[PDB]
């Protein structure tokens, strides 16, 4: 009536990349 | 045909109930602090020296703002109110079956009618001569049977406004469309947005590096000497803007006057 | 011939019930959560401070804001609703085959067209005189047999909107072109971004390195003290957009009145 | 009818008592430090030599000349006023109903209106014939029944301003429109981000490092040797300011005379 | 109205669908795989990494960054294709025309 007034990102090595 | 006097079913149907404008709110149209609070899911604004929310308060008094801004950007009136006017004699347009714009639009019903001479009716034109369109604001006479000018010799009394839409998707003429809802509510979260954009890191810092017995951590922040931490957001905010503005000003129409 | 009355089969063909108006949705032009997440394979919008996933409320909100937006960038009626308009005489659209342009289109069907004066029927047209063309959202009359206007002389009744269509890749001219989908998907798809964009890091972070006892964590998110965390998907959603405006503002026509 | 003399209820109806343009202030606007402090939600400002928060008294006068920026750089009166105006004889707008424009705008109502002739009243108009736009700032009489040009014949007093709005989200014109408040309010928030941009860190720093005995603290801050601590917030207020000015100068009409 | 899948290789009749169409629709339909592709190649929103633990090291820099997104080039190339394409069709069929 009246106006108003006053997580999940993980790290991790490539491991096939490490193989390789 | 029977009908409540001045709503004539053709010429002038009743819309809105004048109890009804009393009792009609902000939340009735979905403005309300968590409609805001949706569009930032997952954000929540605190005061970082006491960990204190936000109050709703300030949420309400930013949405009744902005629905003064969309009223003001969009030559409208959004919420239902009603509107006294006296306007003047043009012969052009008074020849022109009595044509008349009223200053403010939609029209949800035509309340009287009258040509006056100090106050005093001259002639009360019948209910069932009244032609009414709503989202135009055009009103005209189509009689059932010394200067150019003179002022306020018509008297006119009608209600404007917009009415909640009945159904998903659709509105009439005289219903709220659903993107003017989405303009109010982009309105109050750019503000809530600049708010929120200095709380986020403390105050006035762009970098930090702190190194203590072997625990080392380095934050980057979107703060930076140009731009606040809520610039993307506020971009973003403004394009979303810039397209419903230009939606609905193909809504309504260009304002045009003959001189 | 036989056919239930207003729906002369050549010049007024039915194309949808009357009771079916009320029973289509918006899942069943495919407009459903689920479709958005095909879209945002992949990812997940959860809340961090409690891992529960965005409500399917706030995607159908979404989803009914961005029709609005779609039935506002075009000119054009999506979903069936039922017009029911009082249009002006004028001479020379009157003289030729009582021309009338639908305020809203396509037609779907017209339910009614009478000339009347202060709501009495003056004559009722034969629906066998009918004429509509649907995408056009024309209608004319072909008889078998003191001023250039005046005001709300003819009433119309007829059901606007875009029924499912029937095969895939293919539309008739009451039918959604398959690509005006794709279109209010990538609306909606360009609020969810921009919700997800704040959940990607904690509030605020452009970058962040960790280490303790030279074990060492660093990151470098797609925030930026410029662009938020959807940018680029945002400004590819926007080409998209461009292109499906364009191509659907080649199938629906400039608009144009004459004076 | 019965009224108080010059307030005729068709012509001038009253809107205000005099005795109350002096109990008004600007805090019934909702100016007020609260309000400002509640935009800068979640900051403090003090002295760094003593802890002392600022005072109201600075905040106070700040608001009240923001509330004359306003008032120029729109042509308006905001706070209720009694003027009082000697006015020229024009032939051609003498002839026009008696026509004057007044210098200030809003009209709340007109007090007085004489033709005179040093100082001697040579008629005193009837108040049932004087017509008033509140608005438009426009008075005309109505009458019921050697040069172009002749200096201060007119005597015009009138009470100019605004009202405080009545309802949310509403104003009639004599009613201040809701983001007009806003506007003064970001004036006045654009003063205390500048005082407030000087105390986030030590005088003149842009960088600090300070490290003893492999401790190591680090700052970048928001300064810079171009801009200012508080410059982003700044130009994110400007944006907003000209959306509003845009606003209400489309409100208010464009100044107009002829010669 | 419509066409017919084409006859012979490297050939079309005017009713029959010219093979560089189908290459349009491909092109159109792998946009948009690669723009979903382009959110899962590396952690989401991520454009740098650098981990070290126990005397292993690994850095990795991303194509995805604060303005372009992983797949920005191969959509950039299709957009390129998809011009070259359209500029012939839109030889091949004429400029729509109407007497008024």
């Amino acid at each position: 009536e009246k106006p108003y007034m006053i997580y999940t990102t993980r790290l991790e090595f490539d491991t096939i990349d490490m193989i390789r | 045909l029977n009908y409540e006097y001045p709503y004539h079913p053709s010429g002038n149907p009743k819309h809105i109930d004048v109890s009804e404008i009393d009792n009609l709110t902000l939340a009735d149209y979905g403005w309300s602090p968590d409609a805001v609070k949706a569009y930032m899911f997952g954000i929540v604004v605190q005061n970082p020296d006491t960990g204190q929310p936000m109050g709703d308060e300030f949420y309400n008094h930013i949405l009744e703002r902005a629905v003064g801004k969309a009223e003001r950007a969009l030559d409208i009136s959004i919420l239902p109110d009603t509107q006294h006017e006296m306007r003047d004699y043009h012969e052009t347009e008074f020849n022109s079956y009595m044509f008349v714009h009223a200053y403010r639009k939609p029209i949800l019903q035509v309340e009287n009618l009258q040509l006056q001479f100090n106050g005093r009716p001259i002639y009360k034109y019948p209910a069932n001569w009244w032609k009414v369109e709503h989202l135009a604001g055009h009103v005209q006479l189509f009689p059932t049977a010394g200067a150019t000018f003179a002022p306020q010799m018509i008297r006119l009394e009608y209600v404007s406004g917009m009415l909640p839409r009945k159904k998903a998707g659709r509105n009439k003429p005289w219903e709220m469309p659903p993107e003017l809802e989405q303009l109010v509510i982009k309105y109050a979260l750019k503000e809530i947005y600049q708010v929120w954009g200095n709380l986020i890191i403390g105050a006035g810092i762009a970098n930090k590096t702190l190194e203590v017995d072997g625990i080392t951590e380095t934050i980057g922040t979107t703060q930076s000497a140009m731009y606040g931490g809520a610039s993307a957001q506020i971009l973003q905010i403004n394009e979303d803007i810039k397209e419903l503005l230009d939606g609905l000003r193909a809504y309504f129409g260009y304002n045009m006057i003959g001189l």
